[PDB]
């Protein structure tokens, strides 16, 4: 399908990027869309292959390249914190055959101060006893805090593979601090499981918190580690009682 | 590539 | 030199012997690149030329859901016109349409056509400025009033416009060692004893694309075109086209008369000379 | 209802040679409607598969197809196109002559 | 606007029939799709229809109307899992039939069913310090909608459906904590 890199980034205020896109489909038409809450989908440009590239609706702050058939660029030379959204690529076979195909998203923002980006901590807690005798069922739940800017995807895993089922994660993250405009998020998951299967000691349960940082050429002067693209997690073993 | 909309255009 | 995208578009009913035969072809300038028969095992669109093949199955998927909707529409039509005209439903009849575009030697949209006939009489037709129909009968002018209110010009005039120039372009660089090619005629002149007074020269070309050429005699630099045999430009079956002509002359003025060749993929006209 | 005759052209693909393998070309065009049948012959027998062209027509609505086969020209054996179409009351025969 | 749609946002119980419109300018309009649009994710096509017609596939109807220029989505037996962003986009004529014009979106909601409310709030206990815990208001019916804090030092999280699919069985629950006992908590 549609392939984009990065997934992430996060930018200093007048720093530059490109994105990629790129297509097996041997599709003529790329499209480049940025997504903001309020505004749904905005073409930034868009390029039909032998063709030279067309300006969408909100092109400014945006250049492209269209090297070849299969790869779409965009490119970021000055960055500014209104371009802090959600790019996705598109391609379709060319004029007449519009359906489109689109590729999973770029998420950037655009700081200030890198100083301010912090990976997640995160923390297990075990089921109620009183849930389970209560509904012979058993809820876990993960928090995972502290973390700026939004970039987290959390998962469950069990006896070493992720789940699908039994789980909800909160569709957006909590202001810590709600007053501050750049406030650490926190946001939490629960996976819910039968009662028998927690008690069982052989399974093993682990919240995931896959956290979009810092790239390695980014400097850093502060004691912490370097917030970089890191997992984190915590775990809690099943148990009888 | 073909004209789309045929089923448009009947007589 | 200009170039051409056209797509040809037949249905044939035959009643009591199932739905209308319906052929489809497409080409670039003189050579054919794609197909649909109705009858054939594939139920596909199909490809005819090399440089085509290497468009996915999303592309022969999308042909051959458009090609079944042209198929489907002159199914209807065939109907509908019996019954405009007052025909039976025993006898055969045929519905064709032909459109597609031009572009001039700098691939920039020259003119696109869009064609219709009824038992291979014009029916109706898109003016050139894409906007416009002529109507050859009051049937016809049914059917023009139908197609202003479904926007149907607009429709077409966006894919000539349009679709059509970009496709005929990507098909003229992915095909371009075929398509853009020039063969120049191979040229000859045979000559044929009709008796002892008169023999006839016939001048020769082969083995040439575009099939556009001109093939002219002079005697004594004057023109002769009331005394040449022509024969139409035919396929040689290869991808190229043939053509000859001829003329009747005294024996022994054979020096007077020279053949005059005219085709895309010359430097300079030739002039032939028996001999 | 048009009624068109079909013209018929009989030739080669390649200038003929004597022993030397080739293409007969039968090409009919002009004609309506679009049922035809076309056949190549050998001495007067019709030469089984032979194949032809997709159905396609010119701006005044009229049809031609080309149908070929392959054959090997020789000085004796006599080749031909045999067409028989609603306009014609018995099939058209016309010959093939290598000088044309 | 050439291509407008249900304005939204839209919310449907489980079980009943989500009903999408879209209106276009264009009477020579082509070519019709619907994209469906998860949170977070990207807008994936779900629906292709092409001429005067009802296609059906599973729960999704399409019907388009090209004399009347509109084209619908319903979704029968409509799931909790149906909730998403639905946008209408069409081939746009003008230029060629060379990009996607898209309507606004409809956000749909589909409210969970359920079918044997036993609402409560749990505490529960971390795994590695034992003095840390978090609260758990669940298996109240989706008709309930959570208050968010007072104390700028309690943290409530909005109402989350999960789906235990091995059991038929979904539940709805929200999260609390704080540096405070969990009954008081959700109030």
């Amino acid at each position: 399908g549609v392939t984009q890199t990065p997934k992430f980034r996060v930018l200093k205020t007048g720093q530059s990027m490109t994105l990629q896109c790129a297509q097996d489909m041997n599709h003529n038409s790329m499209y480049w869309y940025r997504q903001d809450p309020g505004m749904g989908l905005r073409l930034i440009h868009y390029s039909r292959w032998g063709w030279e590239t067309a300006k969408g609706e909100v092109p400014d702050g945006y250049n492209v390249s269209r090297l070849k058939k299969q790869n779409f660029l965009l490119g970021l030379e000055s960055a500014a914190p209104s371009q802090t959204s959600v790019y996705f690529c598109a391609s379709s076979y060319g004029s007449g055959y519009n359906a489109q195909t689109f590729g999973p998203g770029t998420r950037l923002t655009v700081l200030e101060d890198l100083k301010n980006v912090f990976p997640p901590e995160v923390a297990v807690f075990e089921p109620s006893e009183a849930e389970i005798s209560h509904t012979q069922k058993a809820t876990l739940v993960c928090l995972a805090t502290g973390f700026y800017p939004d970039h987290v995807e959390l998962s469950w895993w069990v006896n070493g593979k992720e789940v699908h089922s039994g789980v909800c994660t909160d569709p957006q993250p909590l202001k810590e601090q709600p007053a501050l405009n750049d406030s650490r998020y926190a946001l939490s998951s629960r996976l819910r499981v039968s009662a028998t299967f927690w008690q069982d000691p052989r399974n093993h349960f682990r919240c995931q918190v896959q956290f979009y940082g810092l790239s390695e050429n980014d400097e850093w002067t502060q004691d912490r580690a370097k917030p970089v693209t890191q997992i984190v997690s915590a775990e809690a073993w099943g148990r009888a009682d | 590539s073909l004209a789309g909309g045929l089923d448009d255009m009947k007589a | 030199g200009s170039h051409s995208m056209r797509y040809f578009f037949t249905s044939v009913s035959r009643p009591g012997r199932g739905e209308p035969r319906f052929i489809a072809v497409g080409y670039v300038d003189d050579t054919q690149f794609v197909r649909f028969d109705s009858d054939a095992a594939s139920q596909r669109m199909e490809p005819r030329a090399p440089w085509i093949e290497q468009e996915g199955p999303e592309y022969w998927d999308g042909e051959t859901r458009k090609v079944k909707a042209h198929s489907q529409t002159h199914r209807v039509d065939l109907g509908t016109l019996r019954g405009y005209y007052n025909q039976s439903e025993a006898g055969s009849h045929t519905v064709q349409r032909m459109y597609g575009c031009d572009v001039g030697s700098d691939w920039r949209f020259l003119r696109g056509y869009h064609q219709y006939a009824y038992d291979g009489k014009d029916y109706i037709a898109l003016k050139e400025d894409l906007r416009s129909w002529t109507a050859a009968d009051m049937a016809a002018q049914t059917t023009k009033h139908k197609w202003e209110a479904a926007h149907v010009a607009e429709q077409l005039r966006a894919y000539l416009e349009g679709t059509c120039v970009e496709w005929l372009r990507r098909y003229l660089e992915n095909g371009k060692e075929t398509l853009q090619r020039t063969d120049a005629p191979k040229t000859h002149m045979t000559h044929h004893a009709v008796s002892d007074h008169e023999a006839t020269l016939r001048c020769w070309a082969l083995s040439f694309y575009p099939a556009e050429i001109t093939l002219t005699w002079q005697r004594d630099g004057e023109d002769q075109t009331q005394d040449t045999e022509l024969v139409e430009t035919r396929p040689a079956g290869d991808g190229t086209f043939q053509k000859w002509a001829a003329v009747v002359v005294p024996s022994g003025q054979e020096q007077r008369y020279t053949c005059h060749v005219q085709h895309e993929g010359l430097p300079k006209p030739l002039t032939l000379r028996w001999e | 209802m048009i009624q068109r005759t079909p013209k018929i052209q009989v030739y080669s693909r390649h200038p003929a040679e004597n022993g030397k393998s080739n293409f007969l070309n039968c090409y009919v065009s002009g004609f309506h409607p679009s049922d035809i049948e076309v056949d190549l012959l050998k001495n007067g027998e019709r030469i089984e598969k032979v194949e032809h062209s997709d159905l396609s027509f010119s701006k005044d609505w009229s049809f031609y197809l080309l149908y070929y086969t392959e054959f090997t020209p020789t000085e004796k054996d006599e080749y031909a196109c045999r067409v028989n179409h609603v306009t014609l009351s018995q099939p058209k025969i016309v010959k093939w002559d290598r000088d044309m | 606007k050439e291509v407008e749609q249900n304005s939204g946002p839209l919310s449907v119980p489980e079980g009943a029939i989500a009903s999408l419109n879209c209106t276009y300018s264009d009477r020579g309009s082509q070519s019709f799709f619907w994209y469906r649009q998860y949170s977070g994710k990207s807008p994936e096509l779900i629906m292709s229809i092409y001429e005067t017609s009802i296609k059906e596939d599973g729960r999704f109807t399409a019907q388009l109307n090209k004399a009347s220029q509109y084209v619908s989505l319903l979704i029968r037996d409509s799931q909790p899992s149906d909730s998403a962003t639905y946008l209408c986009a069409v081939g746009e004529r003008v230029g060629g039939y060379n990009k996607l014009i898209f309507g606004a979106g409809t956000r749909l909601t589909v409210k969970p069913n359920i079918q044997n409310p036993d609402p409560a709030v749990y505490q529960l206990r971390d795994s590695k310090s034992s003095d840390k815990s978090v609260c758990l208001f669940t298996d109240f019916d989706s008709q309930t909608n959570v208050s968010q804090s007072k104390d700028s030092d309690v943290y409530i999280t909005d109402k989350c459906v999960l789906d235990m699919r091995s059991m038929d069985f979904k539940s709805n629950s929200a999260v609390a904590w704080s540096n405070f006992a969990c009954a008081n908590a959700f109030n």
